[PDB]
């Protein structure tokens, strides 16, 4: 099969700037049968370019496509706010029909450090037999942030899950929620609960901690 | 209008059989091929195969051959995707798309132009369960709600019955090892407005007909 490699994985640019997305096939695409689709979070893909160079019906002029046999490019001459999304390339000249792995075109802004907040387990939760400790990283850029949990200064592993919001419409920042789950027994077995956050905006790793029971 | 309309969200247990549908409107459905695309949670697009409904000529990806069945009822402009035994790995979004080709049988192709809205398929051992809503008490100040252990997705989360929208962050859910989902809805408000303003999260989970209006006080 024809594998399609999209580069870069993430393309960070400003609105009004030009976007240039690569699609390379592991072998020549028959009849230059390469399509480009846009996918916005929640939505279904939307055909932009067909046959490497032909602009789909209803597609604006800023979207164009070039590419011979093995190398193909999607150009967005001027990014509009609605142009920030994921872009998949696809070949349909030889079976199986394949897709590239997508290029996320996100809004580049200046570096913004996260404001970190730690939430101890509620009393009502503790009654159930499980304790959840929530660390929130608010309004930060770029998306890249490392959240480590330390329970009595011991580096945790495999007991936390992480979640990120989609780039904000207004300030172009991200927010993250991290949940460290523990049994009611192990929560009551320790005192210090600290979430350690590492980001480009932070000159030094920030630590937001509390002592179990202590306000 | 040229449309492709798919069936509603499906929640099944492993081993169960499933037939999801896709209906075409506003065009001759037996004159085009229709493609099936799988998109796994947080992943890219995967071509499953195509059906020409005019004669039920099917073509699978080697990755889907023997895993799923693609079919069509040409009388009702409808194409289907069927699993005789669903796996947990079948959990994903499924799209149907119209393959543009010439009506003259010359073998010209023009990509997939019309897509369905998608059908969410969830395969898990878990049975329907309502969320347990917990406050993330404030200590500017941040506060919120932890919406823990529910199945299936989704839960809806509002604040103050829709009054509080500014700075409200409702995070994507996380699938726990227990098979039950968890998410956080947070809201950053000014430290001075805490004592006088009421902070209530409105959690709704249609699957278990669970409605929760939890107060977040310090």
């Amino acid at each position: 099969e024809i594998v399609l490699t999209q580069s870069p994985g993430t393309l960070s640019l400003s609105p009004g700037e030009r976007a240039t997305l690569s699609c390379r096939a592991s072998q020549s695409v028959s009849s230059s049968y390469l399509a480009w689709y846009q996918q916005k979070p929640g939505q279904a893909p939307r055909l932009l370019i067909y046959g490497a160079s032909s602009r789909a019906t209803g597609i604006p002029d800023r979207f164009s496509g070039s590419g011979s046999g093995t190398d193909f490019t999607l150009t967005i001459s001027r990014l509009e706010p609605e142009d920030f999304a994921v872009y998949y390339c696809q070949q349909y000249g030889s079976s199986p029909w394949t897709f590239g792995q997508g290029t996320k075109v996100e809004i580049k802004r200046t570096v913004a450090a996260p404001s970190v907040f730690i939430f101890p387990p509620s009393d009502e939760q503790l009654k159930s037999g499980t304790a959840s400790v929530v660390c929130l990283l608010n309004n930060f850029y770029p998306r890249e942030a490392k959240v480590q949990w330390k329970v009595d200064n011991a580096l945790q592993s495999g007991n936390s899950q992480e979640s990120v919001t989609e780039q904000d419409s207004k300030d172009s920042t991200y927010s993250l929620s991290s949940t460290l789950t523990l049994s009611k027994a192990d929560y009551e077995k320790h005192k210090v609960y600290a979430c350690e956050v590492t980001h480009q905006g932070l000159s030094s790793p920030v630590t937001k901690s509390f002592n179990r029971g202590e306000c | 209008e040229v449309q492709l309309v798919q069936s509603g969200a499906e929640v099944k247990k492993p081993g169960e059989s499933l037939k999801i549908s896709c209906k075409g409107s506003g065009y001759s459905f037996t004159s085009y091929w229709i493609g099936w695309v799988r998109q796994m949670p947080g992943k890219g697009l995967e071509w499953m195969g195509i059906i020409y409904p005019g004669d039920s000529d099917t073509r699978y990806s080697p990755s889907f051959q023997g895993q799923v069945t693609i079919s069509a009822d040409k009388s009702i402009s409808t194409a289907y995707l069927q699993w005789s035994s669903l796996k947990a790995s079948d959990t994903a979004m499924y799209y149907c798309a119209r393959v543009v080709a010439d009506r003259e049988g010359f073998g010209y192709y023009y990509g997939m132009d019309v897509w369905g809205q998608g059908t969410t398929v969830t395969v898990s051992s878990a049975s329907t369960k309502g969320p347990s809503v917990f406050p993330l008490a404030p200590s500017t100040a941040a506060l919120g709600c932890l919406v823990k252990d529910y199945f299936p997705e989704p839960v809806t989360v509002s604040w103050n019955s829709g009054a509080l929208t500014s700075g409200v962050h409702t995070f994507p859910a996380v699938l726990q090892s227990s098979g039950l989902y968890s998410l956080s809805s947070v809201v950053t408000v000014p430290s001075s407005s805490l004592g006088t303003q009421t902070y209530i999260c409105n959690v709704n989970h249609k699957p278990s007909n669970t409605k929760v209006d939890k107060r977040v006080e310090p």
